[PDB]
């Protein structure tokens, strides 16, 4: 019964460079040798360091009711860069959009004049409908978000709900297309003011093929399968965003904030907020959202074989311990929070080599625990 | 439990036709049972996807089918200053097919309608307009309760009261035993949804070829509501008929709504006047609550109970806190005037991303045990994500949570096997109902003959 640390590195203090060796979790690798019908424990010392680079992909709704908010995003990049600089020295910003499936009965298909712009009857010019439209990849240059905005226009769909869920998946899984960093914590800001669309909103448009975790954004920066793919469900929406180590932040208006605050319960790592209908309250929303998601150290277990289970104890701020707790709240910058995990196997499995990971949600570093039997 | 998966039957149509979407039994006057399968993407005469319906005989080997003939030509008329147009391109004729007695009502939820007036127009909106036929007698008629010449400016100045332009009539087609045609139009009345009932006999006896805009005398429709709670119900997504009042004179209308009460979902029960009697909110929000309904008597007492599908019912697990396995609720019907309340039974799936509950089909006395059984759909269940059909049996307490028989998908990956299900008809006269299932990815239909 040995749990010797296979490799361990000192936890960093301040990150000015060489982010590839931050090593925010210690120990990194521990070899577990459990004799049949027994148990063992190992110690974990998660500690999130200051100046940890992060990347932010700003996903936005752009229906007709969503127009007036777009008139306050022309300088979001500069303002967000200054605010996030106090907490992180390296920021990456991205931009996306969505309206809905460009298909009947969501678009103005009549007359053939209206197929080029739906809002022809009210003497206004609007772009044709689109399901998802990638515009900007996450680049450390602050000016990219400033230039991308004030160029995009507003589309027009008939009903109230929008195709936001379609746009979030193309953000989640198109890692190479957008440029997710593997050594950072990812924040996905999803802003809307009205309802959103779910599965079997397809047959109402004849679009029945369900969404899959694949990336269908081609070389045109467009959801090429918009009019043939359905909407993504809750298990698809992030179980696929947990998989990419991503944190989702709802930013919705008060008239719809009730369900979203009622909906973050079933999808983890999510902090709902209130967006002023002029989108002047999103800069403070995203900053405060990270503060809660940062000082809420959890412990997600991935690829855990059914032959064994894990028992969790917590040692949060102050020496007081909380038995049967796998998460600590109310932390701050640089806090060191210990944990205790007891691993119990049933008899001896006929594998003799398995590996599961103990990971803080939305964070690259994890304990690659290797369990063997003798 | 007795539906064998070994001996199969495979009816296939045109390739890339999405054949097998909407499928029904069809009993003639002599007792022979035919099969009316829809195919909303079959090409028409003009090299365009105008949908199609194929009347497939009963063959032990299956194969191709002879297609029913419908008017798939655009019509244009000039009455006064108004020019009436009906468009049939990309209409999906077959996307909602129903057959009763000797009449096939094969409906196209995307047959558009428009009216022209000098410069102004009534817009080509997907009102939905759907066909009727009597193959044994060769009689043809059409019905479209949401056709009107009201202009755009009038609707704007009035602000969208009695707006049937976006009906998609025929989407949910259930025909009462009396002979009344019930349509569901989830886009009508400001995109909240409606229900439209007109008699079948009146429909046949009050249609004249070549008149695009006409109204039936007996047309009775629902009422628009200004309640912000009711906004975007998609009310009419799946109408069902059954005894939910206690009087045999009135056949009540069970209507599902995927979205209600701030994106929660609901299933309403209303009488022939479309007045609310009962309403069942969603237990978990945006969990696919408000699409699938199946009025069947699960418990065997004699009181018509209720089922609701919910394929995106996500629950918790140990390895990860997310499990989208889908769930099928049970709402029993208590004795007396007591309403339907908390869900009597919660059926859980096992395969993650299982899409379990997309279709519910009352298979009748499948085992001849004395209680009605159902078969819950799973287009992409199973270990490999190919498809599953899970049969739950009925009993005095409700449904057994253990699927007695699970039918795996003969077709390869992507066929959406199990999407559309129909039952309670003896296709082989062997004493047990024979179940037919539609898979449009494979453009095929698998007929299982119960042992
Ligand atoms: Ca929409
Ligand atoms: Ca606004
Ligand atoms: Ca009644
Ligand atoms: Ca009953
Ligand atoms: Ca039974
Ligand atoms: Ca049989
Ligand atoms: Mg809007």
């Amino acid at each position: 019964s040995e749990a010797r640390v296979l490799e361990d590195r000192p936890l960093s203090d301040k990150g000015s460079g060489d982010s590839s060796q931050v090593t925010q979790v210690s120990p990194q690798r521990i070899a577990l040798r459990l004799r049949p019908d027994d148990s063992k424990n190992f110690s974990i010392q998660v500690r999130q360091v200051e100046d940890y680079p992060v990347d932010i992909y700003y996903l936005m709704d752009l229906s007709y009711s969503m127009k007036d908010d777009l008139w306050s995003i022309q300088n979001l990049g500069t303002k967000l860069a200054t605010q996030m600089r106090k907490l992180t020295s390296n920021l990456r910003i991205g931009f996306g959009a969505f309206v809905d499936k460009p298909v009947s009965p969501y678009m103005y298909i009549s007359p053939p004049e209206a197929l080029e712009n739906p809002c022809y009857d009210m003497k206004t010019t609007c772009l044709p409908m689109f399901g998802y439209k990638h515009v900007l990849t996450l680049t450390d240059q602050v000016t990219r978000f400033n230039e991308e905005v004030k160029k995009q226009s507003v589309s027009r769909n008939r009903d109230a709900p929008e195709g936001g869920f379609d746009a979030i998946m193309q953000a989640t899984v198109c890692d190479e297309k957008i440029g997710w960093r593997n050594d950072a914590s990812h924040l996905l800001v999803f802003t809307t003011d009205a309802k959103t669309h779910i599965a079997l909103d397809g047959r109402l448009a004849g679009i029945v093929q369900p969404n899959d975790g694949q990336c269908h954004v081609g070389s045109d920066n467009h959801y090429s399968a918009s009019t043939t793919m359905d909407y993504p469900s809750l298990g698809l929406m992030t179980e696929k965003l947990s998989q990419k180590n991503i944190n989702l932040i709802f930013a919705v208006t008060e008239n719809v904030v009730n369900l979203y605050q009622n909906y973050s319960e079933l999808i983890p790592g999510t902090t709902v907020g209130v967006l002023s209908m002029d989108s002047s309250n999103v800069l403070q929303l995203i900053v405060d959202a990270y503060g809660k998601i940062r000082s809420k150290v959890e412990l997600e277990v991935r690829d855990l074989p059914e032959e064994l289970s894990l028992s969790f104890n917590a040692t949060c701020l102050n020496n007081e311990v909380i038995p049967g707790l796998k998460s600590c709240m109310g932390l701050k910058i640089g806090d060191t929070v210990s944990f205790s995990i007891e691993a119990k196997v049933r008899g001896c499995p006929q594998e003799k080599e398995k590996s599961f990971t103990i990971k803080p949600v939305g964070f690259k570093d994890s304990l690659i625990v290797q369990v063997t039997f003798d | 439990l007795n539906l064998d998966p070994v001996q199969l039957t495979f009816y296939a149509g045109p390739n890339g036709s999405q054949f097998g979407f909407s499928l029904d039994f069809h009993k003639d006057s002599h007792g022979r049972v035919a099969i009316v399968v829809g195919a909303p993407r079959t090409l028409g005469p003009s090299q365009e996807e105008t949908g199609g319906v194929f009347l497939c005989p009963w063959r032990a080997e299956g194969g191709q089918c002879p297609s029913l003939l419908f008017d798939l030509r655009d019509e244009t008329r000039n009455v006064g200053s108004q020019t009436l147009q009906t468009f049939k391109a990309r209409q999906g004729l077959g996307a909602s097919v129903v057959s009763w007695s000797d009449v096939i009502v094969a409906c196209a939820p995307w047959q558009h309608w428009n009216v022209l007036e000098k410069t102004e127009e009534a817009e080509k909106t997907p009102v939905g307009s759907c066909f009727l036929a009597q193959p044994e007698s060769g009689r043809r008629a059409e019905y479209s309760p949401c056709r009107g010449n009201t202009l755009s400016r009038i609707y704007v100045e009035n602000d969208f009261s009695w707006d049937k332009r976006y009906c998609e009539a025929g989407f949910s087609s259930v025909v009462t035993q009396a002979g009344e045609l019930v349509l569901g139009a989830p886009g009508g009345y400001y995109f909240l949804g409606l229900l439209a009932q007109a008699p079948v006999a009146d429909i046949f006896s009050s249609y004249r070829p070549g008149i695009l805009l006409w109204h039936v005398s007996s047309q009775s429709l629902s009422f628009d509501s200004s309640n912000p709670e009711y906004f975007d119900g998609y009310w009419g997504y799946s109408v069902a008929v059954g005894e939910f009042d206690g009087d045999l004179n009135t056949t009540e209308y069970v209507v599902g709504a995927p979205t209600w009460s701030w994106t929660l979902g609901a299933v309403e029960i209303l009488d022939s006047y479309y007045q609310r009697l009962h309403r069942l909110r969603g237990e978990q929000m945006a969990s696919y609550f408000g699409h699938s309904v199946a009025v069947t008597d699960v418990n065997g007492d004699g009181r018509h109970d209720l089922l609701v599908g919910a394929p995106l019912y996500m629950e918790s697990r140990a390895d990860r806190k997310l499990a989208e396995v889908g769930r099928v609720y049970l709402f029993l019907q208590p004795r007396g005037p007591h309403a339907l309340g908390a869900p009597s039974l919660l059926l859980t799936g096992t395969q993650l991303y299982g899409r379990f509950g997309s279709a519910i089909a009352p298979l009748g006395d499948l085992d001849r045990d004395g209680y009605n059984d159902i078969a819950v759909a799973a287009p992409y269940g199973g270990p490999s994500g190919r498809g599953q059909v899970l049969v739950f049996l009925g009993q005095s307490e409700g449904l057994r949570s253990r699927p007695s028989q699970v039918l795996d998908s003969p077709f390869p990956t992507g066929s959406a096997f199990g999407f559309s299900l129909r039952g309670a008809v003896d296709i082989d006269d062997n004493g047990y109902p024979d179940l037919i299932v539609g898979a449009y990815g494979a453009n095929q239909v698998a007929v299982y003959r119960a042992q």
